[PDB]
């Protein structure tokens, strides 16, 4: 027994490529399209709920996850890899920040934490890189709104808007046309829905699409009252109904 | 690839066999055991004239009653010598006496097969066998003078005389005819000095060759160059004598 | 290079063959199973095949009682199935000890899925060639069906099927629900749900069953149990007096 | 074939064989012959010692494990030292803790189990030596044959090593005869030397070449070499 | 609290003659004011012509003797049945005792 | 965790990883050391694959292990640092426990041991380095010069060289160094050293550095000029014929 | 405890340390030098528990010398003292703490000013014109508080110390067998072999 | 066993070279170019952002210039994620030194430590090396302004001017051509931009594709100041130097 | 491609684990052994090939007991068999120590099952070269089991493995049909003796020694005991008679 794989499984080829990272990226390419758009007063991340069977209950499988009350994530690639990455991210936000400073980490730092976790699966002994790319959107007092992308290599970069997965090239192009630095959150949501339509083959409604936003504080989602400085989470997943209402004005 | 402790289809351990090959490439070492002491000689074999010959140490002391010669990857012998010195000294501390030559040898040979990448038997942390054979000579009350050949295989044989290194097959054949149960220490000396000269590439002189012995009376001693040079002259004369 | 097919590292196409071949192993038993949700119960049917006459039929099962409330049916080799069952039980017991309440079906599923995801990423662990279908009547979610595969993937189902002739059972069930328009078998007694279950098993597989050709597990409020050859026979008789 | 399934003990060949184990067994055959036989009162070990040169000694092949037990080796000497040392500890343990002498049959089981561990895990190697264990315990005289595969068998007599088959057939023949050599060690030993010489070919057993050991009823396991074995040549 | 030690009484005497030596000891074993045995040997023959006795706390005295006898056994195993000279046995015992320098064998030993 | 046997024997009795370690030494810049009657000189050549360096800060080739002992080398630079550090640490430990600084042979035997050890430990490759160690034993005036190599073997030399084209320069030394009359002067010893390097440096005033070590921790490195002066006086020795 | 005194004058730091080593009923030595040179311009005096005292001093010495070789540079007095404070502050919470108090006197060649540091076994560090450990301060601080001047010459420092030692030899119950005095300045460390009657 | 899948990242080639190091260096040669130029009154670090988009947020971006200390910064060429791992440990080492000696860490000591860490992945552990090369720009009171460079092998050297990443040969030749010992920060800033400008594999050299930093000792103060230029600041200096 | 059969935990393209299958070959190459469940117990029997007249008769016992109520016999690599029983013994001691009651046969079976299944999860170990038939009496009845190198096991009415497993299985199936009411321990012992004799034909070349053991609520009080003396000979005869 005992993991005797104490050597790297990702190494440099004569060309200078890191095979496993490349292959991991290829896996990301085959994944369902997902995207994020930053507005002046919020951020929107969305993807398609590619139900693997009509007997499956798509709601019981969220591709859009809340990491902190002001940060959310979405991805393209291997779903199981994403799931564990979210668990690890939620925990690291606590262990490496909330338990030390008494507050949630700012988007760039949590992103940086996730990236580190991914970089290690690229060098540690006996493992393969994560087969996913994440798009993390959040907000924090001193940085405002932000959107980041994290790839299998562990690299991450800030975006105004971008897409990953299957039709990323097409979608990125369509986004470059409609994005400006004066978009309001609703505008971004609209643009997001349009972009996502071009990537969807079949049904396109609030039950096939998953979309969340980082926006104003939702005091109604706090669960308690009595502490002035606590106003509620900025992260909010839209409801099936809320999406359809916006699809009519498509 | 292949495990470092794998058996060949013939029932031998590759690494140990390949180890014996490196030993064949080492400088010659010879030992003769007589009822008057045991002689141990080696071929310095410096690689350049600028190399100070006396800094070549292929004959070392284990304890006052035990010394040894080495042949092969000499750097691999340091930890072996250390273990030996420690073993003999430790034995003295625990039993207020000298460690028997056989026991000291058996201790050294115990390190031998302690190699591998995780062999189920203890914690043999050593990547490869030693690449050097040793001639261990000494004296003790129970079995008098003794000569042992310790190999990286972990086995050690007792000999009346023995040669290891590049000129071993040749030198050993010589020893086969020259050795007899009544050799005197002086005879063994010349005899070792002679065989070395036959198998050595260079012309044997007191600078590229070194002698030593161990006697019950004075223990292990390494002959200084002046002492050997004379013994060399004495050999040339007895040879030219017929 | 060609070893990207022995351990779980990516292939130039971003694939994990070992996980794929593990999926292959799940059909090795040539057994089909299906699960459906009742109004307040959850049923799981699985073919039972005992070839050797020297075997004690009573000890041949692919259904397991994981906890007082959770049942699990396994599609795949028995040894890997039993390895998954033990782990699930240990996990279910510990959860109760640490958090003070019974582990929910979906959570147990996620936990097993994550453990699988790991064999998918660490090179020294091989995946288990099995598909796990968890069922129960969750105190918060109601009748529940959650299934996990060698890829570490999992999701909840209105109903589901697994095995060589999975596709046929699936389309059969899909059709029924397109028709009924509801996401469950609108029956008050689990007995009738078990009957619906077995009935569609037959229609889809085009085969008749005796009392020893099936294996049934039922999950109700605060309890999950498996039926006996006789409890089944009573079921087979009832469906007979309708056709 | 073989070449692809003999790189380590952790691999089964397509036919269910373990080549590394088999290659180990080969080391035994290349080892000098040794014989073992017992009556109802004694057990004897006769072993042919092999020498390197005519200037070298004849490597010892018999090891005493306790006052009532001992063995003979054929193959890698170092591995016999390890295994016999382990047998010495096990006998010692039985005495110190239970004030009981270790049963020869129990020793056999312990050797089998130690050898087996080295044939199922990555990294190790099988032991490359065969052993013949003799001893007198609470159930009389005993003789055991140990193979690196981990297989240990109790017999009336046997031999292992090069040309061992000679002595083995001789004993399988002389059976009814020596099994009754009770109360007469010298007769048992001579019968042992007669079985061992059935595997000679090269030379003839000499004084510094023959090695014998005996144990029994009122005889603590003792080893005879040289002059002491002269009266048997 | 638990006291790991006890006193079993007894007395032993060792005298060295010119070419002989004796080691004697009473055979009474006690605990406080009670006699545990009127005959419990305390001086032992340890092989190689060496007799020893560890008087004081019997459990410790027994362990020591038992440990030394086993030492003689291995001495033979490791040094080709060489005889353990009494001077060597002495140094050996010193190490056996000093090994428990911080939780001593509560005995006065004589060989 | 990683303990793969990287340095093992091959059928012909060789240990390729150690052998290849030597190849890395051949590739390194040349180094030479010659002992006079009252000093030891260490010369090293400076590469020129790239030139625009800051000589003040760029790591020098000759390192002090203690105040009376220096170490130069040929091979992987990154590897030499590991040895130098361990040697410097062992130098202080020795002074701390024996209350006396290390002899040159001792310090050398230490470095060599570390090297030998890396040739038969799992999970590690041998050092791609060879070293020249020189200095004066405490309270002694007799010069010492030793050399070590990947295998772990070591010995003393009257003069020796390592690195690329060491074959060439060694020849120069073998037919230019008389043990009967070693460079009786710091000056003539430094000259012989510069001469040996010129056989391979090909006009390199800024490509040749020298360090002089005298008894009692007296160690100093020459400046470009001081050296350049030696080169000049040497090119004339040739032209004047 | 022993006598450990230090005074920082205009261009040097002077350290005075008792020569007696008493073990119970007897004075085993009257020529003990309770100091270690850490680097050419830094000296450390020490007093405390029997064995710990020298072991600590030598341990510190080793580390500074190693740093000097590795960097071919001499750490500033302030740097060497922070290193030492940290070593003691670690020890204070270990299994068996070093019971040693030290005075570190050094001449900062970069700043061209002498510096005196006082650090007790807890890792308490302070920089002062003059300082001491143990009871010594109790008898001497009133004399130093009175006569001390920042511009004193080394000669004036030695006179002020002599005064301190005399007060100590008058009111202190123990015979510390005189002191060994050392000066640390821009030119290094030297010992005043003549204080037995200066 | 596992041996079968071990790439053996730490062995020698028959020529005595380290495969992995060599291949990692090859990887680095495709990374955006980074330049380091040391003047008499300061140091200049400039780097070219590899790959960019209209949507990439540049104000919040940093992929090549990192602050290690208040007196030391590095320019990165290679795997960003690998660089970040090393940068963080470099930052910790700096603080350990500070806490121990109560003095900022001398520039070389920090560089040698980071390089030693790299050297490790080269001799033991069986792991791939870091696909990173650093240009260190820092200041201390023993050597003043210093410029260093460290690569996957664990080797480091000092420079008056240097580059890492793509087209270093072209960049080095251009620098060795116009560099002068008595340069001034402003001069160096200009040289740096000109060098990148001629080695870019891109059309033009715009601000959105650059990162810039300078370590000067602001005359009106007496202390050292690091300045990581902001988008707009780069855009400005880009016009002034005549590249618009 | 190929090579899927060189490492132990590898799935071949068709979802198999070749090393486990090659392990089976080692089992089929072994001596035949069986087990028979009776109305209140179980009987075990095995073929012991007499390599030569030198083997002391009755001495080399093969059947092993676990705790005091369980019997185990196997075919294949004997040493692997012992290894498994040793674990079984620790497994049983542990269970009794915590729960007081001796371990139930079903529970004991899974203990052996999980352990064997475990040796098919890594390439650092080899599968077991034995199939094991074991069982005994517990709180509710008798139980017979057979465990394959894959870790697979089921409860049986009768079971056999090794060289003559087919003959044996054949004979066993006959008994199953001709005795729906249940065989008695006394009868099963004889029947067993026969089945070994018959199945010995697939190895009729070498002479052998018969070995039987049983655990019957009525005949042995639920304790595993070896069949010796009279009861043994009586069964040997019953066989020798129906072998002609």
């Amino acid at each position: 027994m005992t993991d005797r794989y104490s050597f790297s499984l990702t190494t440099f080829s004569p060309s200078g490529k890191l095979g496993q990272i490349d292959y991991a990226l290829t896996a990301v390419k085959q994944g369902v399209t997902s995207l994020g758009i930053k507005a002046t007063n919020g951020v929107v991340i969305a993807t398609e709920k590619k139900s693997s069977s009509p007997l499956a209950m798509s709601e019981t499988l969220s591709k859009v996850s809340l990491l902190t009350p002001d940060i959310g994530a979405v991805y393209s690639g291997m779903g199981p890899d994403y799931r564990v990455l979210v668990d690890k991210s939620r925990k690291v936000a606590h262990t490496s920040y909330k338990r030390i400073y008494g507050e949630y980490p700012p988007t760039k730092l949590l992103v940086s934490e996730v990236a580190k976790i991914m970089q290690e699966a690229t060098q540690s002994g006996g493992v393969r890189p994560f087969g996913v790319s994440l798009l993390i959107a959040g907000h924090d007092e001193f940085n405002g709104f932000s959107l980041y992308q994290v790839d299998p290599s562990g690299s991450y970069f800030p975006w105004k808007a971008t897409a990953i997965g299957k039709g990323s090239v097409a979608a990125k192009t369509f986004l470059e046309k409609r994005w400006n630095d004066e978009l309001e959150l609703e505008d971004a949501i609209h643009i997001a829905l349009l972009t996502l339509k071009e990537s969807v083959e079949g049904e396109f409604n609030g039950d096939t699409i998953e979309l969340a936003i980082i926006g104003d504080e939702n005091p109604d989602l706090l669960g308690y009252t009595g502490i002035p400085t606590d106003k509620g989470p900025r992260f909010r997943k839209l409801t099936s109904q809320e999406i359809n209402d916006r699809l009519e004005a498509l | 690839d292949r495990g470092v402790s794998t058996f060949s289809p013939e029932g031998r351990l590759f690494q140990v066999e390949y180890s014996l090959e490196a030993i064949k490439l080492g400088s010659t070492a010879i030992g003769i055991a007589t009822k008057e002491g045991v002689v141990l000689g080696v071929e310095k074999r410096a690689t350049s004239p600028l190399l100070e010959s006396d800094s070549i140490e292929k004959i070392v002391e284990i304890d006052r009653h035990i010394g040894c010669a080495m042949s092969g990857l000499t750097a691999d012998a340091r930890s072996m010598i250390e273990h030996a010195r420690t073993a003999a000294v430790t034995h003295n501390l625990y039993y207020d006496e000298d460690i028997n030559v056989e026991s000291l040898t058996q201790s050294v040979c115990d390190l031998a097969l302690r190699f591998g990448e995780g062999a189920s038997g203890e914690e043999r942390l050593m990547s490869r066998p030693f690449g050097v054979a040793l001639l261990i000579a000494g004296h003790d009350a129970d079995d008098g003078y003794q000569l042992f050949h310790a190999e990286p295989s972990g086995t050690f044989y007792r000999y009346n005389a023995k040669a290891i290194g590049s000129g071993s097959e040749g030198a050993q054949a010589e020893l086969l005819n020259e050795w007899h149960s009544s050799l005197t220490l002086k005879e063994a000396e010349l005899l070792v000095l002679k065989i070395l000269k036959q198998v050595m590439e260079e012309k044997l002189d007191e600078n590229n060759a070194q002698l030593s012995c161990i006697t019950k009376q004075d223990g292990f001693k390494i002959y200084d160059n002046e002492k050997t040079a004379e013994l060399i002259k004495e050999l040339k004369e007895k040879e030219a004598a017929e | 290079a060609g070893y990207d097919r022995h351990i779980t590292i990516f292939s130039p196409e971003g694939r994990l063959y070992q996980v794929e071949y593990a999926f292959k192993a799940t059909n090795q038993t040539n057994i089909n199973s299906l699960a459906v949700r009742g109004k307040d119960c959850t049923v799981v049917i699985s073919q039972k095949k005992v070839p050797d006459k020297l075997l004690d039929p009573t000890t041949v099962s692919y259904i397991f009682c994981i906890s007082r409330t959770i049942g699990m049916v396994v599609n795949g080799p028995i040894p890997d199935a039993r390895n998954a069952a033990l782990r699930a039980k240990a996990e279910a017991a510990e959860f109760r000890y640490k958090y003070g309440y019974d582990m929910p079906c979906d959570v147990l599923a996620k936990r097993m899925a994550n453990l699988s995801q790991i064999y998918t990423q660490r090179a020294y662990m091989r995946p288990l060639g099995v598909i796990l279908t968890f069922v129960s009547v969750d105190e918060e979610l109601g009748p529940s069906i959650y299934k996990t595969d060698p890829a570490g993937y999992y999701v909840g189902y209105k109903a589901t099927a697994t095995g060589p002739k999975q596709q046929e059972i699936t389309t059969n069930l899909e059709n029924h629900f397109k028709k009924s328009k509801i996401d469950h078998i609108n029956e008050e007694s689990w007995e009738k749900v078990v009957e619906f279950a077995i009935t569609h098993m037959i229609d889809a597989l085009g085969t008749e069953f005796s009392k020893n050709d099936l294996e049934v597990g039922v999950a109700t409020k605060d309890k999950f149990f498996t039926l006996s050859a006789e409890n089944i026979e009573e079921r087979l008789v009832a469906i007979a007096e309708q056709d | 074939f073989r070449n692809n399934y003999d790189g380590d003990t952790v691999t089964f060949s397509p036919t269910g064989r373990l080549f590394q184990v088999e290659y180990a067994l080969e080391a035994i055959k290349q080892g000098s012959v040794t014989v073992g036989l017992r009556s109802n009162t004694h057990a004897v070990l006769v072993a042919l010692k092999r020498n390197a040169d005519e200037l070298s000694s004849y490597q010892k092949k018999i090891i005493k494990c306790d006052e009532h037990m001992g063995l003979s080796l054929a193959g890698l000497a170092p591995d016999a030292r390890v295994l016999s040392n382990y047998l010495r500890q096990q006998c010692n343990y039985s005495s110190l803790v239970f004030n009981r002498k270790l049963a020869v049959e129990r020793a056999g089981h312990l050797l089998c189990d130690k050898a087996q561990k080295n044939t199922q895990s990555y990294g190790g190697r099988p032991y490359g030596v065969g052993l013949l264990i003799i001893g007198y315990d609470k159930s009389g005289a005993h003789l055991l044959e140990f193979q690196p595969s981990g297989n240990v068998t109790e017999l009336y007599g046997t031999a292992i090593g090069a040309r061992s088959q000679g002595a083995k057939t001789y004993l399988e023949r002389t059976l009814d005869t020596f099994i009754k050599i009770d109360g007469n060690p010298d007769e048992l030993i001579k019968a042992g030397v007669e079985a061992i010489s059935q595997s000679l070919r090269d030379e003839s057993l000499t004084v510094d070449n023959l090695s014998i050991a005996i144990v029994g009823k009122d005889t603590p396991f003792t080893i005879y070499d040289g002059e002491a074995v002269a009266k048997y040549i | 609290q638990f006291n790991p030690y006890g006193d079993n009484g007894g007395t032993i005497l060792g005298i060295a003659g010119e070419d002989f030596a004796v080691l004697a000891g009473d055979t009474r074993n006690i605990t406080d004011y009670s006699i545990n045995s009127r005959y419990e040997p305390k001086v032992f023959d340890c092989g190689d012509n060496i007799v020893m006795s560890a008087n004081g706390f019997a459990a410790d005295g027994d362990a020591l003797v038992k440990r030394f006898k086993n030492s003689v056994k291995w001495y033979h195993f490791d040094h080709n049945d060489k005889k353990l000279s009494i001077n060597s046995a002495a140094r050996n015992i010193q190490h056996l005792l000093y090994g428990k320098r911080f939780f001593p064998y509560y005995v006065h030993t004589i060989i | 965790g990683y303990d793969r046997a990287l340095s093992i024997f091959s059928p012909d009795g060789h240990i390729f990883q150690v052998e290849y370690a030597l190849e890395a030494v051949k590739r390194g810049t040349c180094a030479v050391g010659v002992k006079g009657k009252n000093c030891v000189v260490l010369g090293c050549e400076r590469r020129s694959t790239l030139k625009l360096q800051d000589t003040r800060i760029t790591p020098s080739k000759v390192s002090k292990i203690d105040s009376h002992v220096v170490l130069s080398f040929s091979g992987l630079n990154a590897d030499s640092r590991i040895l130098i550090e361990k040697a410097r640490v062992e130098a202080q430990s020795h002074r701390l426990t024996l209350e006396d600084p290390v002899t040159v042979e001792y310090l050398t035997r230490y470095v060599a041991g570390v090297q030998q050890r890396y040739t038969q430990s799992g999970g590690v490759r041998p050092f791609g380095v060879s070293t020249l160690i020189a200095g004066f034993d405490p309270r002694d005036d007799e010069p010492k010069l030793y050399q070590t190599e990947p295998s772990g073997i070591y010995s003393s030399w009257s003069a020796q060289t390592i690195g690329r084209n060491s074959k060439t320069v060694r020849e120069f030394l073998e037919k230019n160094y008389d043990r009967k009359e070693p460079p009786a002067t710091v000056e003539e010893c430094v000259k012989l050293t510069v001469r040996s390097l010129l056989e391979v440096v090909q006009t390199g005033a800024k490509n040749i550095e020298i360090t002089v070590v005298k008894p009692d921790s007296d160690i100093v490195a020459l400046s470009s000029e001081e050296i350049n002066q030696y080169v000049t006086q040497i090119e004339q020795e040739k032209q004047e014929q | 405890m022993d006598i450990i005194l230090g005074i920082r004058v205009q261009d040097s730091v002077i350290l005075a340390s008792s020569k007696a080593v008493t073990r119970g009923i007897s004075v085993l030595k009257d020529s003990d030098d309770k100091t270690r040179q850490l680097s050419p311009h830094t000296l450390m005096s020490f007093a405390g528990e029997a064995g710990d005292t020298v072991q600590f001093a030598e341990y510190i010495q080793a580390n500074i010398q190693l740093y000097s070789i590795r960097e071919d540079y001499e750490l500033s007095p302030q740097a060497v003292s922070s290193f030492v404070r940290q070593e003691l502050a670690k020890s204070i919470r270990s299994r068996r703490p070093y019971q040693v108090n030290v005075l570190i006197g050094g001449y900062d060649k970069k700043k061209n000013k002498p510096e005196l540091y006082q650090i007790d076994y807890l890792g308490t560090k302070v920089e002062l014109p003059y300082g001491a450990h143990g009871y010594s301060g109790f008898y001497t601080f009133s004399l130093l508080d009175h006569h001390y001047r920042p511009d004193m010459t080394t000669e004036e420092g030695l006179d002020l110390l002599k005064l301190c030692v005399q007060e100590l030899e008058k009111r202190m119950p123990m015979d510390f067998k005189g002191v060994i005095v050392k000066i640390v300045d821009k030119d290094g460390i030297r010992q005043v072999d003549d204080f037995q009657a200066q | 066993g596992s041996r079968r899948y071990d790439s053996r990242t730490t062995i020698f080639s028959p020529e005595g070279r380290l495969y992995q190091v060599e291949y990692a260096l090859e990887s680095i040669s495709h990374a955006g170019t980074a330049i380091g130029i040391m003047a008499s009154d300061g140091i200049v670090l400039a780097a070219e952002r590899k790959v960019t988009s209209t949507l990439l947020e540049q104000d919040t971006s940093t992929e090549k210039l990192y602050k290690l200390n208040d007196k030391i910064a590095v320019a990165v060429a290679g795997l960003t994620a690998d660089a970040e791992i090393l940068i963080n440990t470099a930052r910790i080492h700096a603080q350990n030194y500070l806490k121990t000696y109560n003095e900022d860490i001398p520039v070389e000591i920090l560089v040698r430590r980071l390089s030693d860490i790299k050297q490790g992945y080269t001799q033991h552990g069986g792991l791939r090396p870091f696909g990173v090369s650093f240009i260190y720009a820092g200041y201390d009171d023993r050597y003043g302004y210093q410029l260093y460079t460290s690569n996957p092998s664990g080797n480091y050297t000092g420079w008056k001017a240097i580059s890492v990443g793509a087209n270093t040969s072209a960049a080095q030749t251009l620098l060795q051509m116009d560099y002068k010992d008595d340069m001034k920060v402003d001069d160096a800033i200009e040289l740096a931009l000109k060098t990148l400008s001629k080695t870019t594999d891109s059309s033009a050299l715009t601000y959105d594709r650059l990162e810039f930093a300078t370590i000067r000792k602001g005359a009106n103060d007496g202390e050292v100041y690091q300045k990581i230029f902001k988008p707009q600041e780069i855009k400005d200096i880009l016009v002034k130097t005549g590249i618009t | 491609g190929t090579g899927y059969d060189l490492s132990n935990s590898v799935f071949s393209p068709d979802g198999r684990n070749f090393q486990v299958e090659y392990a089976v070959k080692a089992v089929e190459n072994g001596t035949t052994s069986i087990g028979i469940k009776c109305n209140d117990g179980v009987v075990f029997a095995v073929e012991k090939l007499i390599t030569s007249k030198l083997l002391v008769p009755q001495k080399n016992v093969k059947i092993q007991v676990v705790d005091r109520h369980i019997g185990c016999v196997y075919s294949g690599l004997i040493p692997d068999g012992r290894h498994l029983v040793n674990r079984g013994r620790e497994e049983a001691a542990s269970f009794k120590k915590l729960y007081k009651t001796p371990i139930p046969i079903p529970a004991f079976a899974d203990r052996l099952g999980q352990y064997v299944q475990a040796h098919t999860l890594y390439n650092s170990v080899r599968p077991f070269g034995v199939s094991t038939i074991f069982g005994g009496v517990d709180k509710n009845g008798a139980h017979l089991y057979m465990l394959e190198p894959s870790g697979s096991y089921w409860g049986y009415k009768g079971a056999a493995t090794g060289k003559g497993r087919q003959s044996a299985k054949a004979e066993l199936e006959k008994l199953v049909d001709h005795h729906p009411e249940g065989l008695s321990a006394r009868e099963a012992v004889k029947q067993a003796a026969k089945i070994i004799y018959l199945a010995h034909e697939d190895n009729k070349e070498k002479d052998f020694e018969l070995e039987i053991s049983w655990c019957s609520l009525s005949e042995t009080n639920g304790l595993h005991k070896f069949v010796k003396g009279d009861l043994l000979q009586e069964a040997i005869d019953f066989a020798q008679k129906e072998i002609n």
